[PDB]
């Protein structure tokens, strides 16, 4: 196309790719250490050590268990009607009222923790022929012998204790959680002093269920001066149903209901400090960022969190193979 | 990797190339020098960002679950609680381990591919005017000044312009 | 080979691939919307809304629960000796006989639902010194006060309820399911009227297990005119073993055994209409085809079904990349 | 994809090709025309059907399982029942999502591969008689009537028949 | 360079790859039978049929159940204070002492199997006013009517069974497992003969829990001449806590504690022969090698084992495609 | 596979090659011969061993778990025990089945790749002195005795040494 040139020479063009002096090792299908230009970590492995108080509602239990907060141990009166996305239980929490035990504590702790509200409604129960508001020296509310704020210990009036038979309809349109109990005396003398009948009985029922507990007399280990115990039980009464409480002794009666709800609330045991910051993912070790797909901090998590994995490092190569000249 | 350009027919990388991932280094009448290729660098970079974002996609959030630490010995139900979580964990760990393995393998072949594709694209453009030296370098058989080199690099090289010159001292029988 | 030609010319040959004007978007490892020529859906997301009555044996419970069908509530007498691959329980099912409760109802419902047969065999129990075939006004069978067809309420005769001690060997070669119960009276007056002893007791045992239930006296909410309840219990007696029923009051005795079997039967709650068609996969929302590997209709399934997945669409590219001449 | 033929050196597809997936288009002294290639179309189609059937393979059937909907609040055992199923579902959803992703990625590279393989097969057949124009078209340097074009397409082209004609006006020094 | 050669000739160089006449079929993403040069099996599917006695400590139970070994059935006196990594229970094991039942047998079997030690410590319980070391004709230890070695049956002294109220602190720094029980008599005659009170009671408590069991009188099926039963219960007492046992009848008292520990021990039902060899992975069908990643022998495993899978063969192609020129 | 060398442009394998996986056969002035190529054979073998070891990596050990066989009918808790294990098993079986499938697919493309890479490496070395016959054989256009064949195979072939001879009877116009 052009005319015969008076010159004659060639040129050289070489293609190639970069390389870095640093370079990261990464696993592959065929090799488990191959060096690439760059990589990114996919396992989050460190927490700040603080539970950020945002965006979830953290409620620090301080030295109260959720069940004690619920029952109304004097020292937990603060939590009355409180609410939470995450209730944090502290290892140093302690109870300090009448010694109780909860048969299937673990489910009661779950279903309260899960509805996330301790809102209580006093209902007008009328106990005729017994003495209300009994309390004790092991549950001092202030400078006074008292009891759990949400329960009503009932004893004899004058000489006798009648067959309590009371009813309370659920005429609302939400379920009602009722918490009640039974008193197990240490001695038959204690039994008769308080309840006259030598053998008490509590039957709590609705249209679709019933529970009859008989008390158990006997000495248990002394805790807070007492060898008696109360055991705690719970009844959910659905809208349109009826609670009927029937007893001829040892009843620790309910003062009304906790209302239940459905939500994203839970409970977590952690001694981590709550701090003011925003993090979506909470671990008992404090919050962790959730940019990476996987985490190795802790298998217990609440909120938008990375998937817990056994591995502590998992590098995704985000660059070609590093094949340097002279190395560094 | 699968194509044999990177860490293959191209003996090594250039620590000196700080302006792109793939590129050209020429020697010619008007001196010597190199230049990064930006289209293949972007093709490689976009694909890697693409897989990266998909991996970093939505975290599932969970709220109330089962307990995972126990302080009392209970037997059968607790044994099942520990088993459900331990088999969940081992299944997710297997998943994260196979995922980065497949992913990494594919990132190394994908970038091997882009290198080889630039090579082939340049090869096709030079038509009968250059020969492969088999180490990633073409020998251009005609005078190719820096503007000629730039037209190869920006994809506008007209091979016909040089075909006669090229062909003649390419098939130079005498030696 | 051939000779010098007079014409000299070239030809052009271009290779290429098709493209379609329509084209579907699909996810990839590196892109999450890339357009391909064609794709196919792998998530089944719609049901007909009808449970096909083939090939599995669907038994519609109409207005009977499987436990009521089992116990023999008058209105469920239809299900007597019935059989099923899938028992469908309807939301409108209701009970209509003596008020009962089943402690661990959920396991009884499971193991009956699972053996898939309600075949009952009457055995010759001989109750000496009590009145058989007691019945009630809340369980009217026809124009008559009656009771559960498979249970035998026993009351005193005269002023004696003896200590029932009866035995019934399993001399067959299959397990026998026995269903029995205990009557919890509302008042001690009711207790003594029926059973004389002020405190009844039921102990049901085999060579390898025992159950002793004591009744619970107290008023419960009125349902069908009654405040008493019966609680239902079950005993499986293996071949070669012996049932021994021993009681001095409140026994609701078994009339024989349901026979158990092992099979592919289950139970499902669904208000879907059963229709005549053939589909292998059943969902509470009706049957769904099982051509696709995954489904998003419902996590409850019975039969050969797609795996439930969270996703509602998952397209498998079944064609190359679509790169059209003009655009899409 | 990995080979850079589809949506690469071949600028775009042909909406006009309704008789096959890959194919040929030509210009000779008789005229123009196109024709689908059926062997590469079948190779691509069979592979895709193969993966498709394997995905659509046996459904596992399950009969009595655990309950998955509850109407009463129970606590610990029900919390474990909901957790076992929720972790099962998230594990199967992860599986279906990674599956179509790997699968789709491979279908796009597999069809990219078949395109490039037809290209290379045609390239090898034409031997010294044609040149790559770098856009998926060979320039055939000799008179190639429609029967000559058909022999390339049905794999019977004898390059020796035209080598001298080809080579001569290929290395035509004069311009 | 060189001088002209009078010969003018070409050479041919062909590249290729091997092929084998044998060749194995393997599954792929696009094909499910494609033939490759070589492949390797990844599913282990056969056991030797013997449990290798190394490296884990296998304890063959011979004809004793772990619970009988624990309780101290005469014929299991061998296992006293024994220890294990894996306790093997044999299908031919049998009990041969007083007829007992364990409410939640399955958890007791678990938590003993899991601590892996039957080390027992006798503690000095002092039962005042009752007769110790009662035994029976159905639990003959040697030529003598005896009882479970680790339990102490107590009957009245002369004319009264007092209210037993005893305590035993955990002053050590490890948990103590205590196993105790209650005797359910066949007849009220038997009840009063042994325990005087017509209704016994056992309450066993610590600071954090309590259990009160009341016995159940009634005839059960005759096993080893007896129609009475004892039921077994367990209490773990943590360091610093206190056991208090209180009863006025039917107590089958503990003779001290089993000490618990945390380890890698378990239990396995298998009739496989133990043999002397070393294998890390144990299956009820005997040991299996753990070179392959997956196994199909059995879903029950103990030790470093391949993952159980449904498949029985899964070949990994470890060679190229086999394309033979002739074939064979 | 993806590259189309094995079971592609190379019609079949050689049952006769017992000394390596890939290799050369030739015909030259000095007679006929074949010889395995050891570098590509090692590249293919190492990669396959690499994936193999990773698959055969650490077995997880488990000790006390849940019971998996029952001899009594219990209902709800036992139903959950059977469900946790059945969903664990189906999830691991899916994993083992997808794993060997992906793995096998990649082993066949990896070995296809190594074949094609040897081919290309040999192609590049022969420069203008040989032509592809399209069946995996190069026609070398100059006298290449057994030492010349050995230098191609051991990578020391100097194409300049033969370029004039080659080029001359390569572009031999007369036929
Ligand atoms: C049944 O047996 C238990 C345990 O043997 C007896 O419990 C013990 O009862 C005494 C008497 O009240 C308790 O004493 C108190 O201890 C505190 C703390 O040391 C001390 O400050 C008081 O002044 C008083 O000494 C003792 O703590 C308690 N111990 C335990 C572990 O429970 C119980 O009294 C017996 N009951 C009958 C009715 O026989
Ligand atoms: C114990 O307390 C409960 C609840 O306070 C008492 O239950 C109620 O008893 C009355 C008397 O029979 C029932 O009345 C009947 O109600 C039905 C339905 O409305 C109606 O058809 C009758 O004409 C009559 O009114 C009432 O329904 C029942 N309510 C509930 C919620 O159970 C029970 O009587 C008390 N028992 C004793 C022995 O004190
Ligand atoms: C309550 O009812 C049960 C079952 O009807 C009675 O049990 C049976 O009692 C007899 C009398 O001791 C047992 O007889 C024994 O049989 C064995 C083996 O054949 C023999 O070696 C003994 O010497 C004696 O003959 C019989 O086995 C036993 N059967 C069962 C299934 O338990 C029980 O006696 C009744 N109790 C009362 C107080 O009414
Ligand atoms: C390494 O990759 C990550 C993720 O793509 C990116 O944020 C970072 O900039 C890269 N490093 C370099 C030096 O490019
Ligand atoms: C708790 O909330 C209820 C609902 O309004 C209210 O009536 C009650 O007095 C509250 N009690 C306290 C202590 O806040
Ligand atoms: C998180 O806390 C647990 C104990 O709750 C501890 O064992 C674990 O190592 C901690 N991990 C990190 C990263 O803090
Ligand atoms: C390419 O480079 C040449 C030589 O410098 C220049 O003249 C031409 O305009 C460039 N074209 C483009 C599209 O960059
Ligand atoms: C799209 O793919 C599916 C599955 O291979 C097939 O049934 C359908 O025919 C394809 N569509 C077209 C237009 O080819
Ligand atoms: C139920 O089946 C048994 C077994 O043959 C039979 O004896 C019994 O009479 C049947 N009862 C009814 C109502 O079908
Ligand atoms: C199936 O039914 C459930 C309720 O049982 C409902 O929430 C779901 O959306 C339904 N899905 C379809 C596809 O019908
Ligand atoms: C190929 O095409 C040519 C030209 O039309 C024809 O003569 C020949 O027979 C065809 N061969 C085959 C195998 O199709
Ligand atoms: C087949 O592959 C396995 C695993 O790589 C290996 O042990 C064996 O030697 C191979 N077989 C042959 C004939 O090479
Ligand atoms: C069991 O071990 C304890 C702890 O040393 C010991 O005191 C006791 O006597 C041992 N008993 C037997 C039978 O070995
Ligand atoms: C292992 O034993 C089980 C029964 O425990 C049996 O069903 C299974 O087939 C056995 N498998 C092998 C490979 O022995
Ligand atoms: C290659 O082969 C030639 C010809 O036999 C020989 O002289 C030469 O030394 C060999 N070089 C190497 C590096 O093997």
């Amino acid at each position: 196309q052009d005319l015969p040139g008076n010159d004659n020479s060639t040129a050289t063009l070489c293609l190639g790719h970069h390389a870095v002096p640093n370079g990261t090792l990464v696993k592959t299908i065929t090799d488990d250490q191959i060096e690439v230009t760059n990589a990114t970590e996919l396992v989050q492995s460190s927490s700040t050590g603080k539970i950020c108080n945002n965006p979830h509602r953290i409620l620090d239990g301080i030295d109260c268990t959720l069940i004690d907060a619920l029952l109304g141990d004097p020292h937990c009166d603060v939590f009355q009607n409180e609410t939470w996305d995450l209730f944090v239980e502290r290892s140093k929490a302690f109870s300090n009222c009448y010694p109780y035990d909860v048969p299937d504590y673990a489910s009661l702790r779950s279903l309260v923790a899960s509805s996330g509200t301790l809102e209580f409604i006093t209902e007008g129960f009328t106990w005729t022929g017994v003495t209300q508001n009994g309390g004790s020296n092991a549950c001092k509310r202030g400078p006074g012998s008292d009891f759990f704020s949400r329960l009503n210990w009932l004893t004899k009036s004058g000489s006798t204790y009648p067959v309590l038979n009371v009813t309370m309809p659920n005429n609302d349109n939400f379920d009602k959680l009722y918490i009640w109990g039974i008193h197990h005396p240490s001695t038959n003398q204690e039994q008769t002093s308080l309840y006259v009948q030598a053998s008490g009985r509590v039957t709590v029922s609705t249209r679709r269920s019933q529970q009859t507990i008989i008390p158990n007399i006997g000495s248990r280990p002394w805790v807070r001066g007492l060898s008696s115990r109360i055991s705690i039980y719970w009844t959910i009464v659905k809208p349109g149903d009826v609670l009927v409480i029937n007893s001829n002794g040892n009843l620790i009666a309910p003062r009304g209901y906790f209302k239940m709800r459905t939500g994203k609330s839970s409970i977590m045991r952690s001694d981590a400090p709550i701090d003011t910051c925003i993090s979506e993912c909470i671990t008992p070790n404090g919050s962790i960022p959730n940019d990476k797909p996987f985490q190795n901090v802790n298998k217990i998590t609440y909120g938008a969190c990375p998937k817990y994995v056994k591995q502590n490092t998992l590098k995704l190569a985000t660059g070609m193979r590093n094949v340097p000249e002279k190395q560094t | 990797g699968l194509f044999g350009a990177i860490a293959g027919f191209i003996e090594n990388g250039w620590e000196g190339m700080i302006d792109g991932w793939y590129g050209f280094r020429h020697q010619n009448s008007e001196g010597t020098g190199q230049a990064a290729d930006l289209k293949s660098t972007q093709a490689a970079i976009d694909q890697i960002n693409g897989k990266l974002n998909r991996v970093i996609e939505k975290t599932n959030e969970k709220f109330h679950q089962i307990e995972k630490e126990f302080s009392e010995v209970e037997g059968r139900i607790q044994d099942l609680e520990k088993y459900v979580e331990d088999t969940k964990i081992d299944l997710w760990s297997y998943n994260a381990e196979l995922l980065v393995a497949l992913e990494n393998q594919h990132t190394i072949d994908l970038t091997d591919s882009e290198m080889n594709k630039l090579f082939e694209k340049t090869r096709r453009q030079l038509r009968e005017n250059a020969e492969e030296m088999g180490n990633g370098c073409f020998k251009i058989y005609h005078k190719c000044d820096n503007a000629c080199i730039e037209s190869i690099r920006n994809g506008t090289y007209d091979h016909d312009v040089y075909r006669d010159e090229a062909l003649n001292n390419r098939f130079q029988i005498k030696g």
